[PDB]
RNA sequence: GCUUGUGCUGUCUUCGUCCA
């Protein structure tokens, strides 16, 4: 099934800055997609501090086990189920546990997972451009709003910005 | 409007991820003082359409998955000689069903499933192990996946001597036995279903 | 909006009879109800609605 | 390609229409019986020419019958592809095994294997496209084709095209 | 549905090459032949149209037949609101859609003027009425492009088609 | 014989079938003699030698036959008599509460138009049932109060104001065969409370 | 295609897989595959074919337990039998010490196995130093070891599913309890008229009733029998149904079958709804219903002529005084006007009215 | 079966003496068999043979 | 609760009927 997700990929094994960057933009969209149940456990579990953080990390060790280790989402949910949940005692020493994620949060993660590499693609063929235009000073504007870009749109209109402002070196490389 | 698309279409596949996996989500039926998970013994009983002419027929399977004694009943339903048939039938020695299972195309199926309660209470028709009694439950079962394998060629192939609706009965009984592996015997036919 | 088509075809049997005549719809509450905006999108593909 | 063609119809009139506004009524009725429709023969009939100056003769009576025939003659264009031709298109969707254009009334379907290989399909596109590194073809983009196959059902035509060649693709 | 003036064509035992339609080889079948019948049976042309000249004539068409039916009293919706059938409104909105993102002339003038050069032309005397259709309709830009894209005019060498092309170019409306 | 000399193109020759291979140019209606695609048609779009690559008519999906498979055939003509368990027009039950008309009917698949007129293309063994409506049942009201049987025609007043001829009868639906919808061969669906008796 | 290929090297080995580990060992799977797929497959142990604890089977190939956490649930369970000659390399020892455990060979008064001593055990300080020594999070790895010795492969699944009132007519008549409830109008095939009651056959074979207070109008003093007919089909408006008898009451009053139109719960909040589009837009659907057809008279007489007033007028003014002409009047096709000249330049148009008409046409 | 009467036969197919017959009515009764249909799928009394 | 079923041989030979 890995494989078969993984067919469409022209290449799946990133460097470590983008790996890193690759965890960071998932565990953004989960964020993003999660948004209720992240209130839900703020408000309901207030005595516990940093609870947002643990979140982050289980997102980030699921990441890790999906794209390093390729464990599938049964053995992740069934052999791995301590990462993907945190325990505490509270006052009353009553044992609690606080389940961060389920089932269908790790399809969502394995879909993001291959979402990302469009992402990926799209990054290094507007940075390959840019390095093609060899700017004599870097464009604040460009490293900017390139830093911040998350998705494909910002990514085609920065393909736009370059490919409008700089239509001299396109044309030289070449309406 | 693309970004919104996404969304509610990833919303709507979790959706439908969560009714399916509701619907496939079923263990066999557990007969009394045995362990969750024991496959029970069923017989199955359907006229079809429940017109004038429709004879019943039924088929029993065993909890290791073997059909065995199919028979066919050549009297009317509502009449007494059917009810001392089925009496025969159930009391038989070499017959000891843990659970009866109906289902049927129109409404007329309640006659028969009201008929073969009344005479199972009445004539007070104990599950057979061979202490506490129990009476044969009779339910009404979801034909989801019967319909689609009396028409399968491979259900054809496997008994090619019999009609389509022993074929039903067949599938009914089956799907008793193990819902999964009923759902995972229609191949591509399961994305058509109702989900 | 409706065009011609949906002015015409648009009637009480149709699944798009919900949404005929909406308006002042936020986008956040839309993913609380896909079923509704995918109906919006596969209306406008038939060419009788348009989605602004 | 428009051409300009003679073309003939045969009427059949009922005889409770037999009355003073006869000729208006069949010139309407092969308006609604012409204007739009698409004959594998000819190709699709887009106008008829002069179309409230038509003559339709004397109908002759049906013998068993009494229905009147009416020989209506008039001058229509025309427009029909052929194979081999190239002809500029507007792709109306996009699908992984090929995109859907539309020439007027036709719609020409275009599989992948008739498409040059760095057109490379992004379904993760808003909206998918066939996207190379200098083209991107989607939704409402300009592209010109050459119709290769030519497909005429009973009052439909499907046709295929390829833009392998040059000074095919986006334009 | 309708009939062609051409008719007879009867069974016979010889198979020819040239029934087979094909735009290349400038074989457009009999109902297209180059010589043509009218309602006279006197001898006549095959008539092709550019994209400009069916534009024109589409829309004189219609907007005469607008004002017939109104009683004799420029919107493309409105003109093809005008004909009746859903179909056929559908048909002649997709050919006006089609024919006004693909206008390379717009002016009555203007395509008198290409009309009269692609056919006063001694070098366009013996060019094939689909060739002259085609070349005015693509709106090819090179002598090699248009030799590509139309392979008949390979065969004719003596036409002076890049001077044509130019004009046609000037002509059209930047 | 087909050659640059003229002279000789207008030659004949007898020459044995053992020492024949067909030719099958790009963009031919061609029918599949036997095989699993037995009575396939479609145009040619790859010809890699001994194998040839086609576009369907009735899947309208590419296909990859032999060549020895392949007769030119302009026209399909296929009869889809003898197959399935459905005549065409026939009311199909798709599952437990979907219904339609079959549109067309192929060798292996059935284009089914539904209640609300979305279209389906399923195999055969997916549809769940056929639905054998009785008489009695396939009776509906308009919106007067004057009863329609199947083979009544009318006509309707809200809407586009359409006409046709009953086809079939479900709950408040109406199967409509009209003359000049051809976009469906003629099948659209409507209430009978929007339409009128003639 | 894994599954195919496992299926026929395993028939190839000889349809029999002992172990776990022969997965790996007879390069039957990869690595990664097998590390997934190792605890989800499971091989059925009978203690009576295996009476060795060194044997090649296992017992804990038949539980979901892992490969990887055998030496840690051998650990629980020898932990768990109070044995202190072991030592954790030692795997003969744990092997016999979970075979007594789970197959003991004297089992206490009311007990199948040992596995009940299980419960004594105190699994956080366990997890507690294996986080410690190895850095393993295996808390609920413990339990779920637990809850596998104490009952080998449960049926983890729901219980069998038992339709209700709702699930039954759904299947039986195909209608769900949405689109068959309270208020609805359906058509109905009548089978029996009598002077208090009636009943009728719905589509789905449902079969209705309807009273004499729901059968005839309120004005109406005519018998039942005289107004219907058996074989008749009419519409009628829903007030009960009963789920479980199939049967359902329903009305023929004019009251229930024609005004209950609106039958959906279209949210018309004026903030959210157009109201005034939709409000345009029926008026002028009316304003198209209120569309008719006509056509003009055709008469046969000697002095009618199809013309104006005007056009009358004018005809008799190149005609003496006296002379008479008729033509169509503009009141309709029952009218007719008779025009004479009553002076010259001066005429009198008289407007008749028809009665007893056979034609529009006609006279 | 025709469209005539069988009301007037006896049980062994066979009218009698002194009945009023009409035009098409059946004055003997006869019947041949034949190899039964797939009627066998369940057709208590009601299979023809 | 109970409902009504939907058609016919062929080929010769002989004897006859009304004209012619």
């Amino acid at each position: 099934r890995f494989q078969a997700y993984r067919k469409s990929i022209k290449n799946y094994k990133l460097s470590d800055v983008d790996y890193s960057n690759e965890r960071d933009w998932i565990v953004e969209q989960l964020k993003l997609e999660k948004r209720d149940f992240l209130q839900h456990l703020t408000q309901a579990h207030s005595s516990v501090a940093h609870l947002e953080e643990k979140f982050e990390a289980s997102v980030k060790k699921i990441v890790d086990f999906i794209a390093i280790e390729s464990f599938e989402v049964p053995f992740i949910w069934n052999h791995r189920r301590d990462y993907a949940l945190h325990t505490y005692n509270d006052d009353s020493n009553n044992t609690i546990i606080v389940k961060l994620l389920n089932e269908d949060d790790l399809w969502r993660i394995v879909q993001l997972d291959l979402d990302y590499h469009s992402i990926h693609d799209k990054k290094a063929a507007l940075s390959s451009i840019y390095k093609q235009l060899d700017l004599d000073v870097v464009d604040p504007t460009y490293e900017e709003f390139f830093g911040s870009a998350r998705t494909l749109s910002e990514l085609q209109d920065i393909d736009d910005y370059l490919t409008f402002n700089y239509s001299s070196q396109v044309k030289n490389l070449t309406s | 409007k693309e970004s919104i698309r996404r969304d509610c279409e990833r919303v709507l596949y979790f959706q439908v991820k969560n009714s399916f996996t509701k619907k496939i989500d079923q263990a066999p039926y557990q007969p009394p003082t045995y362990a969750k998970g024991t496959i029970p013994r069923v017989l199955t009983l359907s006229f079809g359409e429940g017109n004038r002419g429709d004879a019943v027929l039924g088929v029993f399977m065993d909890d290791s998955g073997d059909v065995k004694s199919q028979i066919k009943f050549d009297e009317d339903f509502q009449s007494r000689d059917f009810s001392d048939s089925l009496t025969r039938y159930i009391k038989s020695n070499n017959i000891n069903p843990d659970i009866i299972g109906i289902s049927g195309f129109n409404i007329h199926t309640k006659k028969l499933f009201d008929k073969v309660n009344e005479l199972v209470n009445e004539e007070r028709l104990t599950i057979e192990y061979d202490s506490d009694k129990h009476l044969i439950r009779v339910i009404y079962v979801n034909d989801e996946t019967a319909r689609l394998y009396q028409h399968s060629s491979k259900s054809s192939a496997e008994y090619p001597n019999r009609p389509q609706l022993a074929k039903y009965c067949i599938g009914l009984a089956k799907y008793i036995q193990s819902p999964l592996l009923e759902y995972l015997a229609l191949d591509e036919s399961m994305y058509s279903l109702h989900i | 909006e409706l065009t011609e088509r949906g002015k015409l075809q648009i009637e009480p049997e149709s699944p798009y009879f919900d949404f005929k005549y909406a308006k002042n719809r936020p986008i956040s509450a839309l993913t609380a109800t896909p079923d509704l905006y995918l109906r919006m999108i596969q209306a406008e593909n038939d060419g009788l609605v348009n989605i602004k | 390609m428009f051409f300009l063609k003679d073309l003939s119809l045969i009427l059949t009139l009922h005889p409770s229409y037999f009355g003073p506004q006869m000729n208006q009524y069949l010139r309407e009725k092969l308006l609604t019986d012409v204007e739009g429709t698409c004959t594998g023969q000819f190709g699709y009939i887009v106008t008829v020419l002069d179309g409230m100056n038509i003559d339709v003769g004397k109908g002759r009576i049906i013998p068993g019958s009494g229905s009147a025939e009416f020989e209506v003659k008039y001058r229509a264009v025309v427009w029909k592809p052929f194979k081999g031709e190239v002809v500029d298109a507007i792709v109306s969707n996009v699908s992984p095994i090929g995109f859907f254009a539309d020439v007027g009334p036709l719609n020409v379907f275009v599989s992948t294997r008739l498409i040059p290989d760095n057109l490379v399909y992004n379904p993760s596109n808003s909206p998918p496209a066939y996207m190379s590194n200098d083209e991107l073809i989607t939704k409402g983009s300009k592209v010109r084709l050459k119709v290769v196959g030519t497909r005429t059902d009973v009052n439909e035509i499907y046709a295929i095209g390829s833009i392998k060649e040059d000074f095919l693709g986006a334009i | 549905v309708s009939t062609s003036t051409v008719g007879a064509r009867r069974r016979r035992a010889k198979q020819q090459v040239d029934d087979e339609e094909n735009a290349t080889l400038l074989r457009l079948g009999p109902e297209f032949a180059l010589k043509q019948y009218d309602h006279d049976g006197n001898e006549h042309d095959l008539i092709a149209l550019s994209l400009s000249e069916s534009r024109l004539l589409i829309r004189e068409a219609l907007k005469a037949r607008s004002r017939a039916r109104n009683g004799g009293v420029i919107d493309d919706d409105e003109l093809a609101k005008v004909t009746s059938g859903a179909v056929a409104n559908g048909v002649v909105k997709k050919t006006l859609d089609y024919l006004n993102t693909f206008a390379r002339f717009k002016d009555e003038e203007t395509c008198t003027a290409v009309d009269q050069l692609l056919h006063n032309s001694s070098d366009c005397s013996v060019l094939h009425p689909f060739e002259i259709a085609q070349l005015s309709s693509l709106g090819c830009e090179d002598v090699d492009e248009a030799i590509t894209l139309i392979p008949s005019l390979a065969a004719k060498k003596e036409v002076n088609l890049q001077r044509i092309l130019d004009e046609l170019n000037r002509l059209e409306d930047p | 014989l087909h050659s640059d000399d003229d002279t000789i193109n207008s030659e004949t020759v007898e020459i044995p079938t053992s020492d024949l291979r067909k030719i099958f140019n790009v963009g031919d209606h061609v029918r599949v003699i036997h095989g699993k695609h037995t009575d396939d048609t479609g145009l040619i779009v790859e010809v890699n030698g001994d194998k040839v690559e086609f576009i369907s008519n009735q899947t309208k999906r590419t296909v990859i036959v032999f060549s020895n498979y392949l007769i030119k055939s302009t026209d399909s003509t296929v009869s889809i008599n003898e197959s399935g368990r459905f005549e065409l027009h026939d009311l199909v039950q798709v599952n437990s509460d979907l219904v339609g008309i079959v549109i067309r009917a192929q060798k292996d698949s059935f284009d089914v138009l539904c209640s609300d007129g979305k279209l389906l293309s399923l195999p055969p063994v997916s549809i769940y049932s056929k639905l054998n409506l009785n008489p009695n049942q396939q009776i509906a009201i308009d919106s007067n109060g004057v009863e329609v049987k199947v083979g009544d025609t009318v006509r309707e007043f809200t809407g586009e104001r359409r006409q046709g001829t009953i086809l079939h009868v479900y709950r408040n639906f109406l199967f409509l065969r009209s003359r000049e919808i051809v976009e469906n061969q003629g099948v659209f669906v409507t209430s009978s409370n929007r339409v009128k008796t003639i | 295609r894994k599954a195919a290929g496992l299926i026929q090297s395993i028939q190839r080995i000889g349809s029999n897989l002992v172990n776990r580990a022969h997965l790996i060992t007879e390069q039957l799977t990869s690595k990664t595959v097998f590390l997934n797929m190792a605890s989800f497959v499971y091989i059925v142990f009978d203690p009576d074919v295996e009476r060795n604890p060194q044997g090649e089977m296992d017992l804990l190939d038949s539980t979901r337990i892992h490969p990887e956490d055998y030496s840690l649930a051998r650990k629980m369970a020898a932990d768990a039998l109070d044995i202190e000659d072991i030592d954790d390399d030692d795997e003969s020892a744990m092997r016999n010490a979970i075979y007594e455990m789970v197959f003991p060979r004297s089992p206490p008064k009311d007990e199948d196995d040992l596995t009940f001593k299980l419960d004594e055990l105190i699994l956080d300080d366990y997890a507690t130093e294996l986080e410690r020594k190895h850095q393993l999070k295996k808390r609920s790895t413990l339990q779920i070891i637990k809850e596998e010795l104490q009952s080998r492969y449960r049926e983890i699944r729901r219980d069998f599913h038992i339709l209700n009132e709702a699930e039954i007519f759904q299947l039986l008549t195909r209608e769900t309890v949405d689109s068959f409830r309270k208020g609805m109008v359906i058509p109905v095939y009548v089978r029996k008229v009598e002077s208090s009651y009636m009943s009728v056959s719905t589509q789905s074979l449902i079969a209705g009733n309807i009273q004499r207070q729901d059968i005839l109008e309120p004005n109406d003093r005519r018998d039942p029998r005289e107004v219907y007919s058996v074989g008749q089909t009419v519409r009628a408006c829903i007030l009960d149904v009963d789920y479980y008898n199939f049967k359902c009451q329903l009305s023929l009053l004019r009251q229930f079958t024609e005004n209950q139109v609106a039958g959906l719960n279209v949210n018309r909040n004026p903030k959210f709804w157009d109201i005034e589009s939709e409000n345009r837009d029926r008026q002028e659907e009316i304003d198209k219903q209120r569309e008719e057809s006509r056509e003009s008279r055709v008469i046969k007489h000697p002095f009618f002529h199809n013309m104006k007033s005007k056009e009358a007028e004018d005809y008799l003014a190149a005609r003496p005084v006296g002379d008479v002409v008729i033509r169509p009047s503009s009141k309709g096709s029952n009218h007719i006007t008779i025009s004479w000249k009553v002076a010259p330049q001066l005429y009198q148009h008289i407007d008749v009215l028809e009665e007893n008409k056979d034609d529009a046409n006609a006279i | 079966l025709k469209h005539g009467t069988y009301e007037k036969l006896d049980e062994d197919g066979l009218i009698a003496p002194g009945v009023r017959v009409s035009g098409d009515d059946i004055i003997i009764g006869k019947t041949t068999p034949i190899p039964p249909d797939t009627e066998e799928l369940g057709q208590r009394t009601k299979y023809h043979t």
